[PDB]
């Protein structure tokens, strides 16, 4: 079927660059318009770049926020779609989609990839503090944690037991502070199950290429 | 360039229900209004295009109407799978521009939060830092409050928040309460509370535990 799959988004610091590109399948792909379109966070999405098909010559339109710094492109061979973003701003920051026309209407979107990232910050790559949630000094059903704290850029990834309880996951969005995310997943499981067998998390954070495990222990002594 | 405001931006319903979801451009767009569905771990799917055609798969159900300034989405009986974020776009003209969607929540019980907490860990204390953490787990609507109390007064800085996205399987909510202090400052009082009210009772349900009771 249609898909449409970015890749190149990651950190940037500002005045710097980046190229992203879409690779694009299941269509005569110069049949069609392709643009780019971010969504910043909190804020609604914002088309940026379109390139038209074979039958328009593939000519350009550009939104006023990126004219001049960033310019899309086509190979049309490979069916892959670009975008070359200088000059990067800090408000530059999105998660950056690509999409295909529908074909009736060329300034619709009926394809859309699942996006890349993009930062543009001053911040270092930083690894996460992982710290377990458990109950100190109960009932039925007991829930734990995981605090994630202290890394930068975003994503981290936490897996509870290699996926088993994930039914009962909660993983909570991360929220910038001190100029660095956290994040904390919690898991809910039976007391006849812990602390009777282990419950571990393991926080992986690619960009600094780190995988912490860390297993909740019961409330014991400060001791041992 | 042509703005777009959505409304409302915040619509809870049941299945099975009808609703109507409006669009207003700053100024004249023809009739080239588009509308999409937007779902966590799915790509954006369009549903709608020049203001009332359907694309290709959507279902009867979805309408479109609308000319000039005003156009409105309307879905008759709601399907479990339709509820989601709604975009409306202009393709009247260069710049596209989109309005910042309409939250279609899915409608059900209430219920409350399974509150829990923690106190700081042993490994964050050693690196100087003491995070006390509640998580209100599985409430409905996600409307809540959630006070700190350190030795029964009222703590107001240094919360930080955070909820899910509702629950795909039982319509739920969860969020997160980090209440974040030095270590120095976590020792100079005794009790930590964390009281959740939600509109299930006008008692809030209290979790508490003394650093001296350990
Ligand atoms: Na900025
Ligand atoms: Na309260
Ligand atoms: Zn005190």
């Amino acid at each position: 079927e249609v898909n449409l799959v970015e890749s190149g988004g990651g950190l940037e610091q500002s005045g710097g660059s980046l190229s992203l590109s879409c690779a694009a399948s299941g269509f005569t792909f110069t049949d069609y318009y392709m643009s780019w379109v971010r969504q910043p966070p909190g804020k609604a999405l914002e088309w940026l770049a379109l390139i038209r098909n074979k039958a328009k010559g593939y000519t350009t339109e550009y939104s006023a926020s990126v004219k001049g710094r960033f310019t899309i492109s086509r190979d049309n061979s490979q069916s892959i779609l670009y975008l070359q973003m200088n000059a990067l701003r800090a408000e530059d920051s999105a998660i950056y989609y690509c999409a295909r026309d529908n074909g009736a209407a060329r300034a619709t979107f009926a394809y859309w990839g699942q996006g890349t990232l993009v930062t543009v910050s001053a911040a270092k790559t930083t690894p996460p503090s992982v710290y377990p949630l458990a109950p100190g000094c109960t009932g039925s059903s007991v829930t734990l944690g995981c605090l994630v704290k202290g890394y930068f850029p975003e994503s981290v990834t936490v897996t509870w037991n290699s996926g088993s309880l994930s039914s009962s996951v909660h993983t909570f969005p991360a929220l910038l502070q001190s100029g660095l995310y956290t994040m904390s997943s919690s898991v809910t499981v039976p007391s006849s199950t812990w602390p009777s067998q282990t419950v571990t998390c393991s926080v992986a954070h690619p960009a600094s290429s780190t995988t912490v495990d860390k297993k909740l222990e019961p409330s014991g002594p400060i001791s041992t | 360039d042509v703005q777009i405001t959505q409304s409302p931006s915040y619509l809870a319903a049941s299945p099975g229900e009808t609703i109507t979801i409006n669009c207003r451009a700053s100024k004249s767009i023809r009739k080239f209004l588009a509308w999409y569905r937007e779902k966590p771990g799915k790509t954006n799917k369009l549903l709608i295009y020049s203001g009332s055609t359907l694309q290709s798969g959507t279902p009867s159900r979805f309408s479109g109407s609308g000319s000039g300034t005003d156009f409105t989405l309307t879905i008759s009986r709601l399907e479990p799978e339709d509820f989601a974020m709604y975009y409306c776009q202009q393709h009247n003209d260069y710049p596209l521009t989109f309005g910042a969607g309409t939250k279609l929540e899915l409608k059900r019980a209430d219920a409350a939060p399974t509150v829990s907490i923690f106190p700081p860990s042993s490994e964050q204390l050693t690196s100087g830092g003491a995070s006390v953490v509640c998580f209100l787990n599985n409430f409905y609507p996600k409307d809540i409050n959630v006070k700190w109390k350190i030795d029964g007064s009222e703590r107001q800085n240094g919360v930080l928040n955070s909820w899910t996205d509702q629950d795909s399987k039982d319509s739920t909510y969860s969020m997160s309460s980090t209440l974040t202090l030095t270590k120095d400052e976590y020792e100079r009082h005794n009790s930590y509370t964390c009281e959740a009210t939600h509109k299930t009772s006008t008692s809030p349900i209290v979790k508490s535990f003394n650093r001296n009771e350990c």
